[PDB]
């Protein structure tokens, strides 16, 4: 069973590199696509860019590719590096697993499949504020 | 005078297509190839797009 | 964000705020404050493993039908917010979850 524990710095200096990481226990590392969730206070659930098991990371265009993520093979951990942070962006972070599923509504040969992800496991949550 | 134009697609956007069974088409095309061999000196018959 | 009240002891249906532009495969997640949210329905058809049948959704048969989430009465788990995540062909990837819907029960 996955005991999803997130390493929480608690306080991060503004305009500095961040190390916010989630640990995964007793699970295959490349079994599912790896995704992260960050919810600002007084805001709806916001999903930041996910990283594939092929070490290719989708990025939210709003974040301007500030986040850099590289999954650590040894530590079973998803290391997030956030640069030039501000008090606004810092918030609670959630670690999640995404199951890629494709919905086909026509001829696959032409190409009418779109991939939709399902959040099988959700993060416990770690709250980080600027210091 | 009313000019009828295409406004939008309600739903998915899907390419138009025509489906032809491969087995029946290739059977008939083999028959056509033999009949063309009869009139074309038993040469190998090559259909190309 | 405007929460919708739910009748006490009666199952209630919430309609997804955003509208699909094509064939849709919605994702439903029930957020839990201070804990890990639990996914409710995937592909709007079948419940995930370990999830009760209390949550069900409309099929995508035909067009002109809106996806909905079913809940069982009112409880502590039902009180917390849940989200509707629309996946339609035309829009593409759905980066934003969307507006939140919350259950409120009192008296
Ligand atoms: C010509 O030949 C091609 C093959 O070369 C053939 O292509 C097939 O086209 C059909 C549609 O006519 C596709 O079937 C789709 O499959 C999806 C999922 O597999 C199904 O969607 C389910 O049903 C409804 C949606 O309508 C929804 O309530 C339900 O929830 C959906 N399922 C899920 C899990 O969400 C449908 O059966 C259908 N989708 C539609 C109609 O939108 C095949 O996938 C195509 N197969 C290939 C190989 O491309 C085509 O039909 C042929 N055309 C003729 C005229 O003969
Ligand atoms: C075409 O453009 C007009 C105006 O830019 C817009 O109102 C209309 O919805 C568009 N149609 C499609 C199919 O995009
Ligand atoms: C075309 O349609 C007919 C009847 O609708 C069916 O019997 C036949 O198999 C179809 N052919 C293909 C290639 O789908």
């Amino acid at each position: 069973q996955v005991q999803l524990q997130e390493s929480g710095p608690g306080l991060v200096k503004p305009s500095e590199t961040l190390s916010v990481t989630c640990s995964v226990s007793g699970d295959s590392m490349n079994n599912y696509y790896w995704t992260w969730i960050r919810q600002s206070p007084g805001k709806g659930l916001e999903w930041i860019g996910y990283i594939s098991d092929r070490e290719s990371a989708t990025y939210n265009p709003s974040l301007n590719s500030r986040v850099v993520i590289s999954r650590d093979t040894s530590k079973n951990q998803l290391s997030l590096k956030l640069n030039s942070v501000t008090p606004a962006d810092t918030a609670v972070y959630y670690c999640a697993t995404a199951r890629r599923g494709q919905r086909i509504y026509g001829v696959v040969s032409f190409g009418e499949f779109f991939y939709y992800y399902s959040m099988d496991v959700w993060g416990k949550g770690t709250t980080v504020t600027v210091s | 005078q009313v000019f009828y134009k295409t406004g939008d697609i309600i739903g998915d956007i899907r390419k138009a297509y025509c489906n032809i069974s491969g087995a029946q088409w290739h059977k008939v095309l083999g028959r056509v190839a033999n009949k063309l061999k009869e009139h074309f000196n038993n040469k190998t018959i090559v259909f190309k797009p | 964000v405007r929460p919708l009240s739910v009748a006490l002891g009666e199952t209630a249906r919430i309609s997804c705020g955003r509208q699909a532009l094509g064939s849709r495969a919605v994702q439903w997640y029930q957020h839990r404050p201070g804990q890990a949210p639990i996914l409710l329905i995937y592909n709007n058809q079948d419940r995930p493993s370990g999830i009760p049948e209390r949550f069900s959704g409309t099929p995508d048969i035909n067009f002109g039908t809106r996806a909905t989430l079913t809940i069982s009465g009112v409880e502590a788990g039902d009180e917390a917010d849940y989200y509707c995540h629309m996946w339609d062909s035309r829009s593409g990837f759905s980066w934003s979850f969307g507006g939140a819907t919350r259950l409120t029960v009192l008296g």
